[PDB]
RNA sequence: AUGGUUUGGCACCUCGAUGUCGGCUCGUCGCAUCCUGGGGCUGGAGCAGGUCCCAAGGGUUGGGCUGUUCGCCCAUUAAAGCGGCACGCGAGCUGGGUUUAGAACGUCGUGAGACAGUUCGGUCUCUAUCCGCCGCGCGCGUCAGAAGCUUGAGGAAACCUGUCCCUAGUACGAGAGGACCGGGACGGACGAACCUCUGGUAUACCAGUUGUCCCACCAGGGGCACGGCUGGAUAGCCACGUUCGGACAGGAUAACCGCUGAAAGCAUCUAAGCGGGAAACCUCUUCCAAGACCAGGCUUCUCACCCUCUAGGAGGGAUAAGGCCCCCCGCAGACCACGGGAUUGAUAGACCAGACCUGGAAGCCUAGUAAUAGGUGCAGGGAACUGGCACUAACCGGCCGAAAACUUAC
């Protein structure tokens, strides 16, 4: 439920606050991006001395969305506002933490580091 | 007349603790990793029930860091290790729809006395 | 749009050929000593004796 | 072989797995079907079994239908519908007047359910064939939501039979293939299926062994 | 009842509510009333509702009927005569009978009346 | 040499009117194929290529820029095909420029004006007759008449694919790197279906609230002010929601690969024969389908009372099976059609019971001078949901609707 031109909160210690969704990767005319999808985002505003300055183009893995997300037992989970995470070719997050909860689907997605160092997984 | 009352019974789990929209609860998510099971902890706010024979249906949802989180699960959930409704509660209805937008000091779940 | 020409007499009348009225079968009721004509739509009221038939 | 059964949808529900998941399910009460005729190839032209199920007051049932049922030797049934066989092997195991029940299905066997679709009434093109709505502003003139261009121009100078445009949709036979079975009732003829089969509460649904997978 | 499916009778919720209130008022004030049968079928639910509410005579119930029909005369008559008058019978207090189609617009006409047999 | 697509030539059709570029919606076809499929060769170790052959089943980006087509750029995918179709499509829409009337700039002209130079704003009409097409009905014939069930000629629909693991870091390669065929799982877009979950909507549900008018007064309620504004949600409908699908297999083939083989002691995939061989064809899957006039097949019910004409055939009645109308109606529906029921009955509506929603009715009482709070209590109220209830409405029922035959074998 993350779309082109959608604002995203940053859930990492890079120095990013607001970013734009470039697209949803891995699909011809793919149209939505929910938690677990590797999507491409651009930095719109960032910390002055942060690790990445605005205008850079980086890939992100969406984690926190205002749209519910299913799970095996029919569980639907709503969050307060969409949140992404910055990542590069090796699929290693460019930050060293995460603020706010996260979703268990990342473990399935094999981004072990994120959920392993997350403050809490739900 | 829900001709499935008698097929519902064939799988309906006994000892159904009561739970009300707007109670504080916890759940356990039996998850397998490397062919191994485990138990975790989680808090939530059952927002709605939908009783259905064996289809009595509901979820849960918590708050943290100024944000919310849920879990949806059976009345007779074999995944919920125990539906430990923390403190019995009520709310303005049986279902908290406006809970998706209240922020700060607006969105909690009342505790009855 | 409009027509390109006159539609033949026969064509117009053929189109007309299925637009007509129909006649039903009436019903008599013996109430109050009199038999009046009412479509079965009314038969029970006819028997009871309150239907406004001249 | 290519067994078959009629049944009704009375609602639809979900069950909670021993696999520990949750699955939606539809209530297809499979009343006991009764064989009221045989289709022997040598004397009819093919192999198949006649089926009927239900209850109708004798005055509600036509005289010829009642006579046919009597000659069959079974009580009146609410409708009649017959399924086909694939070989005389299954044929030899069926016999006029025999009663058939939901027992015939062993769990884990994919199934196919088909029946009349919902009554949608006449439908606009956009809803029917999933068109896209035009620009509803920037100056549409009573054309916010209509089909639009319809073919070539003087070549082919026609409108190409088959073009998908407005036409009353729904309310026709439809089938859903490869639906996992979930629980077979025995005492009171009930059958639970994952998914959402077509039809309507109180509608008529015919189930049969799945074709694709098995 | 079940909702008036097509373009509803009058063409607005307020108009329907009013029209029906006045219709019921007239029906109880007179005891029999001739109108277009479709309006009769639509009205039947409201008259039956009011009769049931009259079934028991209390301050709450009469406030209810006042809010519903807004005519103190008809409320009084309903609660004083019809209410007790229909204690024994249970449901189906009115009877719909059709009459000749109206001349002005041919619209089907049906005479409606409360069951006066009991 | 081919095609007729670009720039062109001719002026044969149209000046008593053939609306023009783009965009939008919708598409349809060809194949000189973009990917997906199958092959030949490589300067083909492998991966990854290059090239040519068969193949049109399916699919084939979104944005910034400009009116743009185009093109560049950014970033994805397997790909971002080339074209024909009045440079597809204004009696389907837009008018952004082209293309009137004002004005202006530069330029040409003494000039009025002009400039396939630029710049700002500038009326887009039609109730579908016919063909056509998407659906739904009426009439008749199917050879006594009816209710059902079909077989199936014959049409239609669908046909896409990515990623990851195992074989295996093995064959291959010095190393770097990294196989083929084959399975399994999870994905994108697309389609069908559905309301269980999550949600949307919710105008007979409820409540809060401003103004006002009204109901004799107040207390309480109602009218109106986009529902007066708001917050909730029944059912139903629906998608973001969930289930499923694209096959497997088979037959005959393309290109291609072959075996045994003389013409021509050899050689030779071939002229005799026999084989393999792909999303291409025919079936397999689903839907329509006996108006299939070649009108099919299988059951069950009514299958004999007349008259007359002038006996040749025909005209006037009898009806049952069943149908129609009628009534109540449906999740069926534009009207029609279809489905259900019509007393020996649950079709509808009330009723009861419940669920559900709303969340604490009014009245009284108590505390507070009050605005209010609590009890009376899980209050009151309650559409479309679940079961039963003849209480009302659907009937002492009318009307349509029974066999010329000929020839042959047994
Ligand atoms: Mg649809
Ligand atoms: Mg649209
Ligand atoms: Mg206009
Ligand atoms: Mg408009
Ligand atoms: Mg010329
Ligand atoms: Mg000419
Ligand atoms: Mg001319
Ligand atoms: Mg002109
Ligand atoms: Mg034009
Ligand atoms: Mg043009
Ligand atoms: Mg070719
Ligand atoms: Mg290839
Ligand atoms: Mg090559
Ligand atoms: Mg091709
Ligand atoms: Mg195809
Ligand atoms: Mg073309
Ligand atoms: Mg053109
Ligand atoms: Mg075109
Ligand atoms: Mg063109
Ligand atoms: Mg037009
Ligand atoms: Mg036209
Ligand atoms: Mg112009
Ligand atoms: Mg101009
Ligand atoms: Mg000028
Ligand atoms: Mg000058
Ligand atoms: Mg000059
Ligand atoms: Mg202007
Ligand atoms: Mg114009
Ligand atoms: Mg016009
Ligand atoms: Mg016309
Ligand atoms: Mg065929
Ligand atoms: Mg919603
Ligand atoms: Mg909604
Ligand atoms: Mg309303
Ligand atoms: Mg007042
Ligand atoms: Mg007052
Ligand atoms: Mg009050
Ligand atoms: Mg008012
Ligand atoms: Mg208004
Ligand atoms: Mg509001
Ligand atoms: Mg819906
Ligand atoms: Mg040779
Ligand atoms: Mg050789
Ligand atoms: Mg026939
Ligand atoms: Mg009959
Ligand atoms: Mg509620
Ligand atoms: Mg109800
Ligand atoms: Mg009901
Ligand atoms: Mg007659
Ligand atoms: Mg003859």
């Amino acid at each position: 439920m993350i779309q082109q031109e959608s604002r995203l909160k940053v859930a990492d210690n890079t120095g990013a606050k607001e970013i734009l969704c470039i697209r949803v990767l891995g699909g011809s005319s793919r149209r939505y991006a929910g938690i677990g999808d590797v999507i491409v985002a651009t930095v719109k505003d960032a910390i002055p001395g942060g690790n990445v300055k605005r205008g850079d183009v980086v890939k992100a893995v969406v984690v926190r969305t205002v749209k519910e997300r299913r799970r095996a037992d029919g569980s639907y989970i709503k969050f307060d506002e969409n949140a992404a995470v910055i990542i590069k070719n090796d699929n290693d997050p460019r930050g060293t933490r995460i603020f706010g909860p996260v979703g268990r689907e990342l473990r399935e997605k094999k981004f072990m580091k994120i959920v392993s160092l997350a403050p809490e997984v739900l | 007349m829900n001709t499935l009352d008698f097929v519902d019974q064939a799988s309906l789990r006994d000892d159904i603790p009561t739970f009300s929209p707007g109670d504080t609860v916890n759940v356990h998510v039996k998850v397998i990793e490397g062919s191994k099971e485990r138990i975790q902890v989680f808090k939530g706010v059952v927002i709605r029930r939908q009783g259905g024979g064996i289809s009595e249906t509901f979820t849960v949802r918590k708050e943290s860091y100024g944000v919310g989180v849920e879990r949806t699960f059976p009345v007779h959930s074999p995944n919920i290790d125990h539906i430990d409704v923390l403190t019995r509660g009520d709310v303005r209805r049986a279902k908290l729809y406006y809970l998706r937008e209240l922020r700060g000091k607006k969105a909690k779940i009342k505790e009855k006395r | 749009a409009v027509p390109k020409r006159r539609m033949s007499r026969a064509n117009t009348r053929s189109r007309r050929a299925q637009w007509k009225a129909e006649a039903p079968g009436l019903v008599t009721v013996s109430v109050a000593g009199q038999q009046r004509k009412v479509p079965r739509r009314l038969l029970k009221a006819a028997r009871l004796g309150l239907v406004d038939l001249d | 072989a290519r067994k078959g059964i009629l049944g009704t949808k009375l609602g639809m529900t979900q069950v909670f797995d021993e696999n520990n998941k949750v699955v939606p399910v539809t209530v297809v009460k499979a009343g006991p079907n009764v064989v009221t005729r045989i289709r022997t190839t040598e004397r009819d032209g093919y192999s198949a079994v006649q089926l009927a199920y239900g209850e109708i007051s004798p005055r509600k049932v036509i005289k010829p239908v009642a006579g046919q049922f009597a000659a069959a030797g079974v009580n009146p049934r609410r409708h009649v519908a017959e399924l086909r066989l694939d070989d005389e092997a299954a044929v030899a195991e069926y016999e006029v007047g025999q009663e058939l029940t939901a027992e015939i299905f062993s769990d884990g066997a994919y199934v196919d359910v088909t029946g009349t679709s919902k009554g949608k009434g006449f439908a606009g093109t956009m809803k029917r064939h999933g068109f896209r709505g035009q620009g509803a502003a920037h100056g549409a003139q009573a054309v916010h939501r209509r089909p639009g261009s319809i073919g070539g121009c003087a070549t082919p100078g026609r409108v190409f039979k088959g073009t998908r445009m407005s036409g009353r949709m729904g309310n026709d036979r439809v089938t859903t293939q490869n639906l996992k079975v979930h629980k077979v009732d025995a005492e009171n003829g009930v059958l639970l299926i994952k998914g959402a089969i077509p039809g309507r509460n109180g509608g008529l649904v015919v189930v049969r062994s799945a074709i694709k997978r098995g | 009842p079940k909702p008036t499916k097509g373009p509803r009778l009058g063409g607005s919720s307020s108009h329907q509510s009013a029209l029906l209130a006045n219709l019921a008022t007239s029906l109880f004030e007179h005891g029999r009333i001739k109108t277009t049968e479709p309006k009769a079928r639509a009205l039947r639910p409201y008259a039956e509702k009011l009769i049931t509410h009259a079934k028991k005579g209390a301050l709450h119930n009469r406030r209810e009927v006042m809010k519903k029909i807004r005519d103190k005369d008809v409320v009084h008559t309903l609660f004083a005569e019809i209410g007790p008058f229909y204690a024994d019978r249970n449901g189906g207090y009115t009877r719909i009978i059709k009459v000749e189609n109206r001349k002005g617009d041919n619209a089907p006409m049906a005479v409606i009346e409360l069951v006066r047999e009991k």
